[PDB]
């Protein structure tokens, strides 16, 4: 699974996600990636999110929308919402993986609970940061 | 806030002890070239929607990542792809799932969003919709890689 | 216990000037019979999961409602059915979409929840999965009604 | 579209939804009905919900989960959350329809913004109520 989130110069947010799914899945299986609110979500009033990991758990937890709802209704920062979803709730439900997220204020988060997550981010006009492992 | 992009190419058991620097640098180089493309698009005033679409298109094209070319295999040694795109401005979204004959699922998802009254299309229905709006009919074999075939086989072996 | 059930058979398909009292009575009769069945099951100590499954299966079976028998037609005069079931106790869920050869999509969705490692299955893969678990294969002909066919023509 | 929600004597919530979709749909189209959080959701901590109406809008608004999150995070009652989603948020996006919902305390709500919604409800051991038009 791959994905991207962005905030543009006009203040708009967007998210995209694409995948082949999970190795050895039954033909006909659909994971979180194409489902709005599970693997992908964007709303100018809150956040843009794209997820990766154990897709069945991300559907059942509505992970991408849950980031938005924790901010919108739970009063959480992006960093707090990301920690709650990825480091606490998802593992407790037996899911692993991560996500990327950008909020309307231009904050960025790339939480994951796995050994690694291929990832990169960068502000327009600045040098990017890339990573694979934790820290 | 300042314009910004983030991308990912997947989470999982990426093992440092099993990786070499040369292997890691292939991933780092791919990620950096794609995120820089996005940063430059942002700076030039492209829309967030076009930026996330292009980043995901490039990640699909890159055989290192499980999307598009480089997709994982099903139990039946076939490929079935999914994608989604969402515009935070209008809250419009488009998505495809279970598609095997479209090269770039993220581009088909954009088509569902912009050129249909719908949000999600699946299977041959999604393919036929996309075909009529300019996407060419590919063979699923184009997605196949040795890397992911080996992973299917190793996963089968653990299952036994 | 404070056990309760609600059901619906669709919003937005309704208009008082285009309907008859006899049609309205038939809907009221169907809803009343199905909700009663659900109540009696709850009273007898059946699970919420079994109750919503059975209520939706009955709504599928009844040709008055756009699910299962009595489904609407696509642009191509075909039927493509979707369903979902979810358990609040475990957050387990199962769903199918784009199925044409399964009589009761909600039963297939329950099969996905309970007898696969997945949450959602679509199309021929969902059908093949179901057939392998003992579910029967039907012709999509069985869903077709004149009510919905005539509505397809009106949408044209 | 059809649906059911229930609270059982053990205190468990469940929901289910089934449909043929929308008349004259493009083959391959999927609406909200089979999508967790859009047309169907259940969580013992909050609510069981089943939706019906203009499916695309219910996906974009994650209508069923939004009821849940408004209650669980925002602290709203079932009636308040139903009003916000069905009478305010869904119409603002071009959406029409309704839903049924039962919360963990056995409150039931059957909001709709359309001319009608075929519906029925009843407590175990009591007489059921049915409806078609507003009331
Ligand atoms: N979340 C993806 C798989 C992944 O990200 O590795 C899916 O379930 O299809
Ligand atoms: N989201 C609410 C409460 C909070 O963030 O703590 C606010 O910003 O006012
Ligand atoms: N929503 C962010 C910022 C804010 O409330 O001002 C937070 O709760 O931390
Ligand atoms: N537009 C590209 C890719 C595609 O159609 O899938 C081509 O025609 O080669
Ligand atoms: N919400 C259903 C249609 C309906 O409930 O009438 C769908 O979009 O498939
Ligand atoms: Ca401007
Ligand atoms: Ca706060
Ligand atoms: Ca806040
Ligand atoms: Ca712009
Ligand atoms: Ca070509
Ligand atoms: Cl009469
Ligand atoms: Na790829
Ligand atoms: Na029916």
């Amino acid at each position: 699974t791959v994905g991207a989130v962005a905030l543009d110069l006009d203040g708009n947010l967007a998210a995209a996600t694409s995948t082949g799914g999970m190795t050895n899945k039954l033909p006909g299986r659909v994971g979180d990636s194409p489902l709005v609110g599970a693997g992908c979500y964007a709303n100018n009033a809150s956040v843009a999110v794209s997820c990766t990991g154990t897709g069945e758990v991300f559907i059942r937890a509505l992970a991408a929308y849950d980031i938005a709802a924790l901010m919108d209704y739970g009063g959480l920062s992006l960093a707090e919402a990301c920690e709650r979803v990825v480091m606490e709730k998802l593992p407790a439900l037996g899911g692993s993986g991560g996500l990327i997220a950008i909020d309307h204020e231009g904050n960025v988060a790339l939480p994951f609970n796995t050994e690694g997550m291929y990832r990169a981010w960068g502000y327009a006009g600045d040098t990017p940061t890339t990573g694979i492992y934790r820290e | 806030g300042k314009a910004v992009i983030a991308i990912h190419g997947g989470a999982g058991a990426i093992s440092r002890a099993q990786m070499s620097l040369q292997q890691e640098l292939r991933y780092i180089e791919a990620l950096s070239a794609i995120v820089e493309t996005g940063q430059k698009m942002l700076e030039a005033g492209e829309s967030a929607l076009d930026v996330v679409t292009e980043a995901v298109r490039l990640l699909e094209e890159c055989p290192l990542f499980n999307a598009g070319i480089g997709a994982v295999f099903t139990r039946d040694e076939t490929h079935e792809l999914d994608a989604c795109v969402m515009d935070g401005n209008t809250l419009k979204a488009g998505a495809v799932a279970g598609v095997s004959h479209l090269r770039n699922p993220v581009l088909a998802a954009r088509l569902v969003m912009e050129q249909s009254p719908h949000v999600m299309m699946i299977g041959e229905g999604a393919e036929n919709f996309a075909f009529a709006r300019g996407m060419e009919r590919v063979s699923p074999e184009i997605f196949s890689t040795s890397l992911r075939y080996e992973q299917l086989l190793a996963a089968r072996k653990e299952g036994a």
